[PDB]
């Protein structure tokens, strides 16, 4: 048994830094003077892991996230005998910030998995159809680590990113037959095409893309808008003990997609696709 | 400045009124830029020019100083008296308070009080609740009954001018939502039926 | 795969796409909760109890300026159609974090310090969006509870079933359709408490979908007042 | 690793209370105006849970707990190949009284599940046997999942009753040669006969069956008989604190085994049997 | 299926119905704990620890009026015929709950406020009435760590094999019988301590078997004094 | 008025004596409507018209005021130190008992009293044991060798009329179970047969 | 998750006392009269648990450890194929030691079963190649539980004894053709040899062979050094949070193997080899 | 079982056996963690975070007159060959206690009675010598956060691979080795604070083995001191 309990003040940021950060929200313009609708800085670091199957170091401002692949033979399941498995596990890492106690993965990190998996899923970015070896006997099962190694905030998108650039990063290997030849590289995971999430953060009147660690610290809600290419919705996740009116969701999914396009052109180049 | 409501049952979110009254701050009614909607569920009623809710629901007693009270001893402290009184907060009762003095060395046990004894109190600090049982008739429960009601409830067993009360007495309460006294039945009947006749 | 909008432009258990489940609401159901409720849509069937507010006994977890909700989500083992093993899962997890963010909101926490409100909601019956059904039951059990609330939250999932908005899912809309988006929002005060979607929806469709879950919304909301007021009127 | 502590008062009873609850027992009668030898109000709604297999609601005066059944095809034990499986899971619900918090069962809702298994199992209630599929490659495995959701006292006889009740409910559905179609109900669980516990509550001088909450506050200990119609002692489980004398067991039996023939003849007409 | 009662009127191990297995005793047998015992029924062997009174840190979980008996059953992976998981079962769970239960009428807790005693108990060979042998030396351990008791627990098992009431069951009459009845008591005051039944009586039987179990018991009972005597005198 | 029992080795549960003997309360011995047994392993002794039980076993000591007591300082708080008397209950040194005086600011850090001292005090309060160290004599242990023994042996190693502790010294006994100083093996020997010669 | 914090102090002992433990080290001798490489008396009970298929009560002067085994029948691993498996595992009990919570192995429980269960792997004592029943479908597992019931210091040392003495005890029953048949032992678990642990406590400027509970309250690390009989090292593990220098390790290494030459020769008494 | 020492004298990367792999260091890799650093020796690959030093809010478990370490060694799923599970292992847990017990000796904990200095190491790609690489990059993430410590620890595995004594082993030697000896220590002090040997090894071959760690320690702690001059010097 277990419970959601409403927590502490893991960021509590003074009276008089919070007018800071919002107040050149005016100019469009926040702390570290990039716009309201602007992702920060993102690096993408493929196989940094080097024994995973495929990996991607993700850097987006001060949030570190490394996701890594592993690939198994499994019997699939006798109710999806035609598809592979994709397990994603996410762990916000104690070394990420300074009250994450070492344990089993917390809410948030199994909300971020869920929602993760779930963008990757809904997307059909990954078709899990095309990881079957021999159809109701044998089938890949994608493993799909993500470990956040530094909160600067807007977890949740550098995961996804990492996530789906692990994917793009994993080497498939020789099957001979029952048993997985390492010492040959026969293919690379099979996507449709990348899945960006992208998240909004409320805070007073505005509406704040990929939002820092003490713009989260301060804002009312976020919202999460997952697109593929195309801009079809593929998840939505509402976070924080805040809510937002329909107008506040009805825009920040307009800001939400707007972004996406960008995010998801930098996240191809990333990618080499 | 308009009331949306007679004296009508009321439920959360539920509109009263809108405009500027000058209402004292309740936490039956939640004001929003000049709309006043109810935050429980209860009987809203016009007072003179302004209104109130009358909560129709709540287990809970809220502290307030001043008020006498009757609590049930839980523990027994080192310097004092661990008290239930209904509320989200446990009331304390310093050993000095009732003995008028020190306490002395190795003095006592729990022969002024013991654990499941009831206290009748008065409620000296609360901004947890410190008793006080300095009053006349404050102290422990020696014999009869106490019931309990709902807090919210403690107004109608009394009564306007103690109307309730008189008709109950003829055939204790505190605002603890416990009175120190079948009176059960007709106290019962009161709970289930305050919003009535 | 089952078809899901019928030649006679029906659902599966004979519905139009805009039409809710019935809607079943009692109070007062347990003694020793604070507060407590049952809320039925359709065939998913929510129990709630609430106490508080409450001492935190771990104190270091207590608030200082606030009560400190404590939720819970949780599925009995025979809710579902195969047994759900009654150790918390994730989705429980999930949804215990989503539903208590969305009392969040509501809950006038700020009026009793260093307490905590408990939540705890048991899903009897899973037949789809019963997230939502735990969030109003646990809603009406606050309110029975005589806890101050902002509003009650009233709430359901529309989603996509072959290509049509619907309002209020199935457990056969949710488990083949092309989107579920359960919504739940403070009706009274024009605010969204919980909001997730899952699948895939054009933004348009997204917009429609919105549109139609604030109708039910209110419809849902007007009962949840009208069973509060039923022991008293 | 694990260990067994003296726990706090969940129910502080005030001294003045003690004395108005056992102060009509000369007269034979209770609190609650009824004998110390009857039940309190008993109502048992079957297939309340509609998508439990079988179960039942029991409200037993304010104690209410909901049963449930899951039947599964499973290999049988290699040792018990003849055999289907019974597993039984009481869990006592935060819902159910103030300080129950949330987790895994404690030693109490497991006390409680292993007397229902006992008593389910050696009555020979449900006959195991009964329940093979395919001798020695697939059984019935029923899942009861009996649910606290009041504590109003005397729970463990509510929890045989709604046990008991779940079962008499199940419904067994056609199998098809490997798989199980719930679109036809080709029978209903094989019980040879009801089961019930009876609980005795030792307090001062008195022997109080079915005892309440508050009696049970303030009893020294209680015993539960559980009894068959024959009226065979098929379970007995001594609980609480305090010890009884030689004489309060051989009484608090005689009079269990009285009140048993009673119960059982109302659990007949709530079961239709 | 085995036979148990034998056509000589005699058991799978040769003994009586009303006949007790071979009793060893042994206190003082760790050097750190405050008090213990091993005691040996048949092939059933447990091992007792006792430390205490001590103060109890987790204080919140200390009594005001009482030591907390804090009391742990568990049997070795290798005490079995089969390898038991070390990990503690719901069996050990519930033992050890009727074991502290068992303990709670005899000691003396009132005299130490606030502390916790620790009965620390490991069945190291399981030949059947581990949980009495088990309690038995954890009443021995306790009177070895000079902890006040009302009395020493003395307990049987009784029980019914092919329809004959038998006094301290074997593991294949417990297996295999029709009724396997543990009961302690503290017997110079006539106060049962531990009583449950697993398997099937009928009124009568059961109350032959409970006499049987008290005429058992007082033969344990003696063997427990002179245990403790053994030492001294 | 009967006594069971000689000057007997006697074991909990064990009738001494059934009769109304006025014996004041002792945790060696339960009365039970006229009958009283032993509550532990111990030698029944009668004294007079009365009797009690002589426990031969415990490993703790139990708290009683003016107890001189030799403890070891297990840690430091910022107003005092706490300390093993080999209790169910830690004892607490007041700094400000030790020092006679108000504790300074940012004063002291272990240097009148350390982890891992020895203490000899005598107990002011117990109803947790508050020590004191005002007496002479009382303070950290500097020297020699401080054995550990069954507090419930003490009286057998001092003696009625100190003639054990005579016999020892010519060849500081605490009620702790604990003495200050082969002196070892001869109190060994007098724990293991207390009950002999 | 999990994680290794710094412990209180479980034998807080006087300053006083620390004195008197190491003042007879200059005549080479402890507190209980024995010298500096001498372990305490040693006896170890074979065959003490009954039902165990082998067993060993250790006592190391007051440091007591019961070691049973029991042997199943399994599939052995893909990939030890050839091989049964040796599953080691040592408990501390509640029972050995005032401050031993009950609980699932801790870090120092864990740290003994791996020393041991490497020591025992890696002398090759216990070749698991011996303990295939039929190759790559059925081989033995050998559950070895060490459960310490007083921790009267050097714990790990007496935990090697115990689990030596209890393989060496083991029984292996006759197998039917698939099925144990315990009415017959047909051989004894075959191992090559004994293995011992030696454990050198760092004290001061001493080092002291088999540390008793106050030297090991006092130490500033411990080594041990397992050996076989050809006095081959074959484990090491330097345990304690004070640190050695390269010196004291080579002269503990040196006094450890000979006192391990000593330990075996009475470990083989013990056991009859 | 591969060939382990080449025809060549040469190991199976190339390397001779008094040779290392390929050292890289990097410091302040981290924002939020107080001191950070990462670790690669060869293919094996290590972060580490501290945070502190801080006060303790288990207050009961802090420490009078030290800091408590608070050490995590820890593996990703994706580090090692196979999958290995995120839940901690048992070598995991042994290894964070024996890396604790390395660093108990360096760091200046009496520094900062009653406050926790947490230490987090995750192995982000395993290649043999892990725990040590993990230990030194917690030593450089200590050195990091300004925490005053005795001194840098330096640590090498060294071995024996087909009979020959080689230092700093791959996974190949690991596994198929006959040997495996980690030692860390504080090479200024003479003090060696991590000890084990996995495997087999005669007396003289220990100690040629010890005598090697040594000399690759040196090498190492002169790059630890190095990498930790660079963004200064
Ligand atoms: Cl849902
Ligand atoms: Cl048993
Ligand atoms: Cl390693
Ligand atoms: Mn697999
Ligand atoms: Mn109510
Ligand atoms: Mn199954
Ligand atoms: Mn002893
Ligand atoms: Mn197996
Ligand atoms: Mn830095």
């Amino acid at each position: 048994g277990h419970m959601s309990s409403t927590p502490s003040n893991q960021n509590i940021i003074p009276i008089i830094k919070k007018e800071s950060i919002v107040s050149l929200f005016e100019k469009g313009i926040r702390q570290d003077g990039r716009k309201l609708t602007d992702y920060r800085p993102l690096s993408i670091t493929l196989d940094y892991a080097k024994k995973a199957d495929g990996s991607a170091l993700v850097k987006l401002g001060t949030t570190m996230v490394l996701a890594g692949t592993k690939l198994e033979i499994d019997k699939p399941y006798e109710d999806t005998p035609n598809q592979g498995n994709l397990i994603v596990n996410v762990e916000l890492l104690p070394l990420a910030y300074e009250t994450f106690e070492p344990g089993p993965p917390d809410e948030n990190a199994i909300e971020l998995a869920r929602v993760v998996d779930r963008s990757l899923r809904d997307s059909k970015a990954l078709d899990l159809t095309k990881l079957v070896i021999e159809p109701g006997k044998s089938v890949w099962t994608v493993w799909l680590d993500v470990y956040v190694l530094d909160y600067g905030g807007n977890v949740l998108d550098a995961c996804t990113l990492a996530s789906v650039a692990a994917l793009y990063n994993t080497k498939v290997y020789k099957v001979e037959q029952i048993s997985v030849n390492k010492n040959e590289v026969v293919g690379k995971l099979p996507l449709n095409y990348p899945v960006v999430t992208i998240s909004v953060a409320k805070v007073d009147k505005y509406l704040v893309v990929d939002p820092d660690l003490d713009e989260e610290s301060i804002m009312d809600a976020k919202i999460s808008f997952s697109y593929t290419p195309d801009l079809k919705i593929v998840g939505i996740q509402k976070s924080g003990k805040g809510s937002m009116s329909l107008q506040d969701i009805d825009q920040a999914e307009n800001t939400a997609r707007s972004t996406a396009v960008k995010l998801l052109e930098e996240l191809k180049k990333h990618l080499g696709i | 400045k308009i009331v949306l409501q007679p004296r009508s049952i009321v439920v959360p979110g539920e509109l009263l009124a809108e405009g500027e009254f000058q209402i004292p701050w309740s936490p039956y009614i939640l004001k929003i830029n000049s709309k006043y909607y109810s935050t429980v569920v209860g009987l809203f009623d016009v007072k003179d020019t302004q209104f109130e809710v009358i909560p129709l629901e709540g287990s809970f007693y809220y502290p307030k100083i001043n008020d006498i009270v009757i609590g049930l001893v839980e523990d027994v402290e080192i310097y004092g008296w661990v008290v239930d009184i209904k509320a989200p907060y446990k009331a304390y009762l310093p050993a000095s308070n009732l003995l008028g003095r020190s306490i002395n060395v190795g003095e006592d046990l729990r022969r002024y009080l013991d654990v499941g004894d009831y206290v009748i109190a008065r409620i000296e600090n609360f901004d947890d609740p410190v008793l006080s049982v300095k009053g006349k008739d404050l102290g422990r429960v020696s014999n009869g009954i106490v019931i309990d009601i709902m807090p919210v409830k403690v107004p109608r067993v009394i009564g306007k001018n103690k109307s309730m009360y008189e008709t109950l007495t003829s055939k204790f309460v505190a605002n603890n939502g416990r009175i120190w006294a079948i009176l059960i039945e007709a106290i019962r009947k009161i709970e289930n039926e305050s919003h009535i006749k | 795969r089952p078809k899901l909008i019928l030649d006679d432009g029906k659902r599966t258990d004979g519905r139009k796409p805009d039409e809710l489940r019935s809607i079943k609401i009692e109070l007062g159901v347990l003694k020793n909760a604070d507060g407590s409720a049952i809320f039925e849509m359709g065939n998913t069937k929510a129990i709630a109890a609430v106490y508080g507010p409450k001492e935190m006994h771990p104190r270091h977890l207590s608030l200082p300026d606030r009560a400190v909700l404590r939720v819970r989500y949780h599925m009995t083992p025979f809710s579902t159609d195969e047994r759900k093993n009654p150790a918390p899962s994730r989705r429980e997890i999930e949804l215990s974090k989503v539903i208590r963010e969305a009392l969040e909101s509501a809950v006038l926490v700020e009026l009793f310090p260093r307490t905590a409100i408990d939540v705890f909601t048991e899903i009897l019956q899973a037949d789809a969006g019963s997230r939502l059904v735990s969030l109003m039951a646990a809603s009406l059990a606050l309110a029975d509870a005589g806890i101050p609330m902002r509003d009650l939250i009233a709430g359901v999932a529309v989603g996509k079933a072959d290509g049509v908005i619907i309002l209020d899912l199935n457990e056969t809309e949710a488990m083949w359709g092309e989107a579920d988006m359960p919504i739940a929002m403070m009706p009274s005060l024009n605010q969204v408490t919980l909001f997730q979607l899952n699948g895939s929806m054009t933004p348009d469709e997204f917009r429609q979908a919105f549109d139609l879950a604030v109708k039910g919304i209110n419809i849902i909301y007007n009962l949840e007042r009208e069973a509060l007021k039923s022991k008293y009127v």
